[PDB]
C-alpha cells in the first residue's frame, strides 16, 4: 500500500471485500504444480 | 497399488521362510546374469528387491520403462 | 521387567531422578552408571528428547574443578554413546568427540583414562571419514600418551591405538607405527596382565598393516633381556605375528 | 490466524440489510 | 644487488624500503640471511629520505597545497621514531 | 588493593575474561600443583626434564593479561601479522606467540569462518519461502580470504524470487528502518573475523567502517551494491552486523547469530582452547539451574 | 467399544491410525474397525489385575492373533491404551 | 581464607524435597 | 590510487541500465574530442555490444568520427589498466574498449586509457558477465566548453 | 541493570483529578517523562 | 465420512482457501474440501480419499457446465463469470490467480514461480515485443524465446 | 549527476581513529562543565577511553607477515622432546597426510581390443567366452584346435561360445 502513490483508474465493476483477487496469498501458499499421474483403467472417465 | 507390493513381499519372505527360494528363479549362470543386469534399470528400489528374486509388479503407478521391463522378464 | 510399562510421565520423572542422583554423587561407586546404562538400553528411541539436556550437563561438568566430577562426566559420556548412535544424532557425537579431544592434555590420570575410553567408544561407532577431528590428527596425539605410567591411562590407550590399527591403518605413516611398536615393548614390563595381553594383540594389528619383518627384528632383539616377563611376552607376540 | 472465514461467511448476507433504509 | 649477490631472493625489498620475508626459512637460510646493522641502518636512512622526497612529489603533483606540504615535512621530522625503525639498529638516535 | 586498582570490573577489563565465555567471576579457580606433573616417568628423565623449569606457568600468566600486554599502543611504522590468522602482534614477545599459535592451531581461523558461513546457509535454506529467496549459494572462497585484513569478498550470495525493498545501511539492533527506496534482486553476506585488544575499537564501529571501506574499495568484488557485513570478535566473544535490510532479515539474523555464538562447534573449540591455556575452572555446576 | 465420549473419540481415532499404519490403508473399512475391536479388548479387560511382565503379554497377543508386530511399534499403542478412560 | 565465598562452598542451593513438601501439605 | 582528478562526466542510457562515466580531459585531450563529439552527433546511438573477448575486453560503438582517420596517441603512466570498468580506445577507426575482470597488462601501450565508470554503476556493467544498445546520451559535465558545439 | 541506578519518577495525584479514561492516559504520561528523561542526559550517557 | 479419514480431512480444511460453513461430519463438506484440493493439486495418504477425489473431478466438469448454462439462461451476471472460471479450473487444475503460462505444458518451472509473485499486471507480459525484452522481464536470457513463443 | 567523484587518497582519514579522537576531545570538555555527576556507562571508574591509546588518523597501514611456525621439530616428528616442559617451542603434532596405500606383499577404460588377438582384424562373426573375451568364430574354432583354454586368461572355456551381438552395438556409433 502506497498512500502517497499515484494510481491508474478505469470504469468497471467493483470487487467484494474477501474476493480471490484480494487474497492472492491463500492460493499460492499450498498449491503445487500439476503433474501427469496415470489412472487405473477402471477409473478413466467413460465420457472422455 | 499397495496391495501389489505387500503381497509380493509376503511371498518373498514366505519362500525364504521355507528354504525354497531357489524355486522362484531358474538357476543357471546365464539366467542369473541376465536377471541382474535388468534389475539395475528399474527406478523404484522396491521393485528392484523383488525383480532379483523372480517376482514382478505391474500397476498403473509404475512408469512405462518399469512396466515394459516386467512384462519382458515375465515373457 | 523392561521399561515398556512406563508412561511418558514416569519416563520423564525417572530420568530426572537419575540425573539428580548423578549430580549429587561424591564417591566412586559405579552403580549410578550401571543404572543409566540399564534404563537407556530399555527405552532406546524414546530416549531421544532427553539427549540434548544430558549432553550439555556433561559438557558443563567437564569444566568443573573437582577431578572426581570431571571423571564421572566422561564416564556418563561413554555409557550414553550407543544410545546417541541409535537415535541417529551424528552431529551430537562429533561435538562430544572434538571436546573430548581438547581434554587429552589432562594431568589427572583417572580423569584422563576415562576421556580416552569415551573417545574409543565414539570412534568404534562412527564412520571414520565423517569423524571430527580426523584419525590422522588423533593417532599422533595418542602416541606420547603411551609413555604415561598409570594403568588406567595405559590400558585405555592401547585399545584405542589397536582400534585404529584395525580400522584405519593407512591414516598413519609406517615410521609412526614403528614408534608405537617401540613403546608397546616398554609396556610389557607392566605388572598388569590386561596391559600385557592387549599390547600383544596390538603387534598383530601393526604387522598386518606394515608387514612382519620390521616388527620381527624389534621382537627378536628384545629376547636378549634378562627378565622373564619380557621374554615371555615377546614370544607370544612372535606367534601372533606368525 | 483464520478468523476472517467467519467474517467472509457473514458477508454473504450483506444484501439483506437494504430492506430498511433510514435517511435522516 | 647486494641482497641478490648473497643469494637472498626469498627476502623482498619493497619501494618504501621494508625488507620482507616471503616464505618460511630453514635453519640454514636463517643463519645465512641475517643482515647486520650497517645494512639495516642504511635502509632506514633511505626510508626517511624517500619519505621526505615523496611529500614534495604530492605537492608537485598538485595533491596537497603549500600549507599541507609544510605541515607534512614538519610532521615527518617529529615522528621518525613512529615512521622508521632507525632506533633498532643504532639506539643512541633516541637522543635526536 | 582491589579497591585501589579500581574494582574487579576495572581489573578484568584488562584481561581475557570475556573470551572464556563465563558470565561472572566469583567462582574462578586456577589449577594448582597436583603432584602429577612428573607422573609420567620414573627415572627415565633427562637433566632438562628434571632440573629445567616448566614454561606453562609463564604462558598461563601472559595469555591472561594479553590484551593489555599486546595492546595496539603507539604506531611504530607497521605491524606484524601472525600467519594463518588475523592476529597482529604489537611487539616481539615470545611467550605470547606460543600460547596464541597453540590456540589457533590446525587451521582454526579458517575453520571458524567456514563453520559460520555453513551455519548461515543452513538457516537461510529453511527460510526460503518466508523471505522469498530463489537460491542461496556459498561461494568458492580463496583459502587466504578469512585472514586477509585489507580487503574481502562475499561469502554467501542471495537471489530473490521477485524483488526486495531494502533500507539504507544500518546496524543489526537498530529498530527504525523504512524499506522504501532501493530495489534489489541480489544480496550477499560477508563474514569478518577479528581478534582485538584493550586499545581496539568496538565491534559495532568496526563492522560499519569495514563495510563502508570495502564497498567503495575498487579492490573487493561484490555481486551487488547491497548486503550485510557480519563481524565476530574472537577475543571478546562479541558480534555485530551492518548493511541493507529487507522485511524479515533483521529478526532472522538476530536470532540466528545468538544461537551460533553458543552452539557452533568451532567457536566452542575456540573457547575450550582458551580455557585450557588459561588453566581456569568453575567452582560450581549449578549456574544453568 | 463404541464412540460415545468427547475425550475418548480424540484418542480412539489415533488408535485407528495405529492400525492403518500396521496393516495398510488400502484394506476394507470394516476390517480396520474389526481389528481395533480386538486390541482394545485384549488390553483393557484384564488391565485391573495385570502382572509385571509386559513382554509375555506382548507375546500372547501377537501369537494368538497370528500377526507379527515390532516391539517398538507395540509400545506406542500401550501408551495410547493407557490413556483411554471409559471401557 | 579464600577471597570469594563461592570457592569455599560446595553447593549454592540444593532442593530439599522433604521440607518443601511438609510446608506445602 | 595515483590517478589524476577526473574532469568530464557523460551518463549513458542503455537498455540494461544507466552507465555513469567520467573522463580525463586534461591528461587526454584528443580522445575526449573523439568521444564527446560522437555522443552529441548521435553516431554512437543504437550501438550493439559487438564482440566480447573473455577476460580481456568487450567492444561497442565502432563507427567513425571524422574523415575515417586515427587518434594521436597519448599515454600517462599514472593512468594504467589495472582495474575493470576502464574505458579504452582501440587503434582502429574510432572504437571503444571496456576492460573485464581479469585486468591484464597485455592490452596496455596498445590502446588509449581514457575514462572510468562511476562506482555506483559498475554493478550494471557486471550484469553482462541479446547484447545491449544505447538509447539516450546526456553530457552532464563538458570540460571542453569552447571546442564542443561551436 | 548494569549500574543499578533507579530513576524513580514520582507522579502526584494532582494530574489525575481533572480527566477520565485514565488507564490509557497513564501510558501517554509515562512516555512523556521517559523521553524528557532521555533528553536531559548528555549523549555520552544516553542509552542505546 | 468414515472415522479414519477425519485425521486428514481436518488438515485439508485448513489448506482450503474458500470457506465452508459445514463441519467435518457432514458429507456436504467432504465433497467440498476435496474439490478445492483438486484445484490446488494436493497430495493425500488414504486409499479411499484418493479414489474419491478421482470420482469428484470426473463429474465436476459436467456439473459445473450445467450450472453455467442455467445461470446464463437466467440472465445473471455475477454467478455466470464465477462459474465460467470454475469450468476452467476443472480442466486446467488451477485457481484463477495463478500464472496463465501454467496452461502451456512446455513452460519451465523457474519462470512460472517468478511470474506468480511479480505483482505485475499480466497484460503487460502480453505486449512485450522481442525475446530480448521478454528475457529481461523474466530475468532469464536462456528462457527467452521459449516464453516469447 | 553533475558532481565528480574525488580522489582523496593523499589526505584520506581513517574513520575509526577520527571518531575516537573527537570523543576524546568531548570528554576533555565534559569534566569542566559544572554540576554534572552521573555515570551510566558503569566505566566511569575505569575511565575507559583515557586508558585507550588512539593511533594517528593519517597513518596508512603496512603489514609484515610472520611465517616462522615456532613448532618444536623433534616433537612434531618423533613425539619426543629432550627439553620436555621447559621447551621454548610449541609441542603440537600436526601435518601428517594420509598418503600411503595398503599393499600386502607378504600374502573410461577400453578393456576390449578393436582388433582380434588371432585375426588382428575386425570382429567378423564374433564370440563371447565365459570370461570377458571376444574372438571371431574362426578365431575361437582354431584357438581350440590346439589349446584347451582362453588365450589371455588360460582359464577353462570348455569350448563354449556365446555369439557377441553386443560388440556390433558398441563397435558401431549408435551404441544400440
Ligand atoms: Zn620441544
Ligand atoms: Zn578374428
Ligand atoms: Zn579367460
Amino acid at each position: 500500500f502506497n498512500q502517497e502513490g499515484d494510481y491508474n483508474f478505469k470504469y468497471g465493476i467493483p470487487l467484494e471485500f474477501y474476493n480471490e483477487m484480494h487474497r492472492p496469498v491463500h492460493f499460492l501458499q499450498f498449491s503445487e504444480l500439476a503433474g501427469d499421474e496415470e489412472l487405473e483403467a477402471e477409473q478413466i472417465d467413460v465420457f472422455s | 497399488r499397495k496391495e501389489t507390493s505387500r503381497t509380493a513381499t509376503w511371498l518373498k519372505n514366505k519362500f525364504a521362510e521355507e528354504n525354497i527360494t531357489h524355486k522362484l528363479t531358474k538357476n543357471d549362470a546365464g539366467s542369473k546374469q541376465i536377471l541382474k543386469t535388468e534389475a539395475a534399470n528399474v527406478l523404484d528400489p522396491s521393485l528392484r528387491k523383488l525383480i532379483e528374486s523372480g517376482i514382478g509388479t505391474h500397476h498403473a503407478g509404475l512408469t512405462r520403462s518399469d512396466r515394459s521391463l516386467s512384462e519382458d522378464l515375465f515373457a | 521387567l523392561g521399561t515398556a510399562d512406563l508412561d511418558e510421565r514416569l519416563e520423564t520423572r525417572l530420568i530426572d531422578a537419575l540425573l539428580i542422583a548423578f549430580q549429587e554423587q561424591t564417591n566412586s561407586d559405579s552403580i549410578i552408571f550401571k543404572g543409566f546404562g540399564a534404563v537407556t538400553v530399555s527405552l532406546d528411541i524414546r530416549m531421544k528428547p532427553f539427549l540434548a539436556p544430558i549432553v550439555s550437563t556433561i559438557l558443563n561438568h567437564l569444566k568443573h574443578k573437582t577431578p572426581l566430577v570431571r571423571q564421572h562426566a566422561a564416564d556418563l559420556c561413554a555409557i550414553l554413546i550407543p544410545v546417541i548412535k541409535n537415535c541417529h544424532e551424528f552431529e551430537m557425537l562429533n561435538k562430544l568427540n572434538i571436546i573430548l579431544y581438547e581434554s587429552l592434555g589432562e594431568v589427572y590420570p583417572e580423569v584422563l583414562g576415562s576421556i580416552i575410553n569415551a573417545m574409543y567408544c565414539i570412534t568404534s561407532v562412527m564412520d571414520l571419514d565423517k569423524l571430527q577431528p580426523p584419525i590422522n590428527q588423533i593417532l599422533p596425539t595418542l602416541t606420547p600418551i603411551l609413555r604415561n605410567k598409570h594403568r588406567k591411562v595405559e590400558v585405555n590407550t592401547i585399545k584405542f591405538v589397536g582400534l585404529i590399527g584395525k580400522l584405519a591403518p593407512t591414516y598413519a605413516p609406517p615410521k609412526e607405527w614403528m614408534r608405537i611398536c617401540f613403546e608397546l615393548l616398554e609396556l610389557l614390563k607392566s605388572t598388569n596382565k590386561e596391559i600385557r595381553r592387549s599390547a600383544n594383540a596390538t603387534f598383530g594389528f601393526i604387522a598386518e598393516a606394515i608387514g612382519p619383518h620390521d616388527v620381527l627384528v624389534a621382537l627378536l632383539n628384545n629376547l636378549k633381556v634378562q627378565e622373564r616377563q619380557l621374554r615371555v611376552c615377546t614370544a607370544v607376540a612372535i606367534g601372533i605375528v606368525a | 490466524k483464520n478468523e476472517w472465514r467467519k467474517s467472509a461467511i457473514a458477508n454473504t448476507l450483506l444484501y439483506l440489510r437494504l430492506k430498511n433504509i433510514y435517511v435522516s | 644487488l647486494l641482497i641478490h649477490r648473497k643469494g637472498l631472493t626469498y627476502l623482498h625489498l619493497d619501494y618504501n624500503f621494508n625488507l620482507k620475508p616471503t616464505k618460511t626459512l630453514t635453519t640454514k637460510e636463517r643463519k645465512k640471511s641475517r643482515l647486520g646493522n650497517s645494512f639495516h641502518l642504511m635502509r632506514e636512512l633511505l626510508k626517511m629520505m624517500k619519505l621526505i622526497v615523496d611529500t614534495h612529489v604530492q605537492f608537485r603533483l598538485g595533491n596537497v597545497d603549500a600549507f599541507q606540504l609544510a605541515d607534512g615535512i614538519h610532521y615527518i621530522l617529529n615522528h621518525i621514531g613512529q615512521l622508521t625503525g632507525i632506533y633498532r639498529y643504532k639506539y643512541k638516535v633516541m637522543h635526536q | 588493593v582491589i579497591q585501589a586498582l579500581g574494582g574487579i570490573e576495572t581489573i578484568l577489563e584488562h584481561t581475557l575474561f570475556k573470551g572464556t565465555g563465563f558470565n561472572s567471576w566469583e567462582g574462578l579457580f586456577w589449577e594448582k600443583a597436583s603432584g602429577f606433573e612428573d607422573s609420567m616417568q620414573f627415572k627415565k628423565l633427562t637433566h632438562a626434564q628434571r632440573t629445567g623449569l616448566s614454561q606453562i606457568p609463564n604462558r598461563r600468566f601472559t595469555l591472561w593479561w594479553s590484551p593489555t600486554i599486546n595492546r595496539a599502543n603507539v604506531y611504530v611504522g607497521f605491524l606484524v601479522q601472525l600467519d594463518l590468522t588475523g592476529i597482529f602482534l604489537h611487539g616481539k614477545i615470545p611467550t605470547l606467540k606460543i600460547s596464541l599459535i597453540q590456540i589457533f592451531r590446525a587451521h582454526l581461523w579458517q575453520k571458524i569462518h567456514e563453520s559460520i558461513v555453513f551455519d548461515i546457509c543452513q538457516i537461510l535454506d529453511g527460510e526460503l519461502d518466508v523471505l522469498q529467496i530463489e537460491s542461496v549459494t556459498k561461494e568458492t572462497v580463496h583459502p587466504r580470504k578469512s585472514y586477509k585484513m585489507n580487503s574481502s569478498a562475499a561469502d554467501i550470495t542471495m537471489e530473490s524470487v521477485h524483488e526486495w525493498e531494502v533500507s539504507k545501511p544500518s546496524l543489526l539492533h537498530e529498530t527504525n528502518d523504512s524499506f522504501k527506496g532501493l530495489i534489489t534482486n541480489k544480496m550477499w553476506f560477508d563474514v569478518q573475523l577479528r581478534y582485538g585488544d584493550y586499545d581496539s575499537h568496538d565491534i559495532s564501529r568496526y563492522v560499519r567502517a569495514k563495510f563502508l571501506d570495502y564497498t567503495t574499495d575498487n579492490v573487493s568484488m561484490y555481486p551487488s551494491p547491497t548486503g550485510v557485513m557480519i563481524g565476530i570478535d574472537l577475543a571478546y566473544n562479541m558480534y555485530d552486523a551492518y548493511g541493507n535490510w529487507f522485511n524479515g532479515l533483521k529478526p532472522l539474523i538476530q536470532n540466528s547469530m545468538r544461537t551460533i555464538m553458543k552452539a557452533n562447534p568451532a567457536l566452542y573449540v575456540l573457547r575450550e582452547r582458551i580455557r585450557k591455556g588459561l588453566q581456569i575452572y568453575q567452582s560450581s555446576v549449578q549456574e544453568p539451574f | 467399544y463404541y464412540p460415545k465420549d468427547p475425550s475418548n473419540v480424540e484418542t480412539y481415532e489415533q488408535i485407528l491410525q495405529w492400525v492403518t499404519e500396521v496393516l495398510g490403508n488400502d484394506i476394507p473399512h470394516d476390517l480396520i474397525i474389526g481389528t481395533a475391536d480386538i486390541f482394545i479388548r485384549q488390553l483393557k479387560e484384564n488391565e485391573e489385575n495385570e502382572d509385571g511382565n509386559i513382554e509375555e503379554r506382548k507375546e500372547k497377543i501377537q501369537h494368538e492373533l497370528g500377526i507379527n508386530i515390532d516391539s517398538l511399534k507395540f509400545n506406542e499403542l500401550v501408551k495410547l491404551m493407557k490413556n483411554i478412560t471409559d471401557y | 581464607n579464600p577471597l570469594f565465598v563461592q570457592q569455599d562452598i560446595e553447593s549454592i542451593y540444593k532442593t530439599n524435597y522433604e521440607k518443601l513438601d511438609e510446608a506445602v501439605n | 590510487n595515483i590517478e589524476p582528478q577526473t574532469t568530464a562526466k557523460c551518463i549513458l542510457y542503455t537498455t540494461k541500465g544507466n552507465i555513469a562515466i567520467e573522463l580525463w580531459a586534461k591528461e587526454c585531450p584528443e580522445t575526449c574530442k573523439r568521444f564527446l563529439s560522437m555522443l552529441s552527433d548521435g553516431t554512437f546511438t543504437n550501438g550493439e555490444f559487438k564482440e566480447l573477448k573473455p577476460t580481456q575486453w568487450l567492444m561497442f560503438n565502432a563507427n567513425s568520427t571524422g574523415e575515417y582517420r586515427t587518434v594521436a596517441e597519448e599515454k600517462n603512466p599514472r593512468i594504467r589498466f589495472n582495474r575493470d570498468g576502464l574505458l579504452g580506445w582501440d587503434r582502429r577507426r574510432n572504437t571503444w574498449f571496456i576492460t573485464v575482470l581479469a585486468d591484464s597488462k597485455h592490452v596496455l601501450n596498445d590502446c588509449n586509457v581514457f575514462g572510468k565508470i562511476v562506482g555506483k554503476s559498475i554493478y550494471i556493467f557486471r550484469e553482462i558477465l541479446y547484447p545491449a544498445v544505447l538509447k539516450d546520451v546526456e553530457i552532464t559535465i563538458p570540460f571542453f566548453e569552447d571546442i564542443f558545439g561551436s | 541493570p548494569k549500574t543499578g541506578h533507579l530513576f524513580l519518577k514520582i507522579i502526584h495525584t494532582s494530574v489525575w483529578a481533572g480527566q477520565k479514561r485514565l488507564s490509557q492516559l497513564a501510558k501517554w504520561k509515562t512516555a512523556e517523562e521517559v523521553s524528557a528523561l532521555v533528553r536531559s542526559l548528555p549523549k555520552e550517557e544516553q542509552p542505546k | 465420512v468414515r472415522y479414519e479419514e477425519k485425521r486428514e480431512l481436518k488438515q485439508l480444511l485448513e489448506k482450503a482457501p474458500i470457506p465452508i460453513r459445514e463441519d467435518i461430519d457432514d458429507p456436504l463438506a467432504k465433497v467440498n474440501v476435496l474439490l478445492q484440493s483438486y484445484f490446488s493439486q494436493l497430495k493425500f495418504e488414504g486409499f479411499a480419499l484418493n479414489s474419491d477425489i478421482v470420482f469428484i473431478h470426473q463429474n465436476a466438469g459436467r456439473l459445473l457446465r450445467a450450472m453455467f448454462e442455467i445461470c446464463l439462461k437466467r440472465g445473471w451476471g455475477h454467478p455466470t463469470r464465477m462459474l465460467l472460471n470454475l469450468c476452467k479450473s476443472a480442466t486446467t487444475k488451477m485457481w484463477p490467480t495463478n500464472c496463465p503460462l501454467r496452461q502451456f505444458k512446455t513452460c519451465p518451472v523457474e519462470v512460472i514461480k517468478r511470474l506468480e509473485a511479480s505483482t505485475v499486471p499480466w497484460g503487460d507480459y502480453l505486449q512485450l515485443e522481442t525475446p530480448a525484452e521478454v528475457g529481461r522481464a523474466i530475468r532469464s536470457e536462456k528462457y527467452g524465446k521459449q516464453v516469447y513463443d | 549527476k553533475y558532481t565528480l567523484t574525488v580522489n582523496d587518497d593523499s589526505t584520506k582519514e581513517d574513520l575509526l581513529n577520527f571518531e575516537r579522537k573527537e570523543l576524546a576531545e568531548k570528554a576533555k570538555k565534559r569534566r569542566p562543565s559544572d554540576d554534572n555527576e552521573l555515570v551510566l556507562n558503569m566505566s566511569g571508574k575505569n575511565k575507559r577511553l583515557t586508558k585507550q591509546i588512539n593511533q594517528p588518523t593519517n597513518i596508512r597501514t603496512t603489514v609484515l607477515m610472520d611465517f616462522q611456525p615456532d613448532v618444536c621439530k623433534d616433537y612434531k616428528q618423533t613425539g619426543y622432546c629432550g627439553y620436555g616442559d621447559s621447551c621454548k617451542f610449541l609441542h603440537s603434532r600436526d601435518d601428517f597426510k594420509t598418503g600411503w596405500k595398503l599393499n600386502q606383499e607378504w600374502n573410461d577404460l577400453e578393456k576390449i581390443p578393436f582388433k582380434c588377438t588371432l585375426c588382428k582384424e575386425d570382429y567378423k562373426s564374433p564370440v563371447v567366452t565365459n570370461c570377458g573375451h571376444y574372438f571371431c568364430g574362426s578365431c575361437f574354432a582354431k584357438d581350440m584346435k590346439k589349446g584347451t583354454k582362453c588365450f589371455i586368461c588360460h582359464k577353462e572355456t570348455h569350448g563354449s561360445a556365446k555369439v557377441a551381438s553386443d560388440l556390433q552395438k558398441m563397435l558401431n556409433k549408435r551404441k544400440s
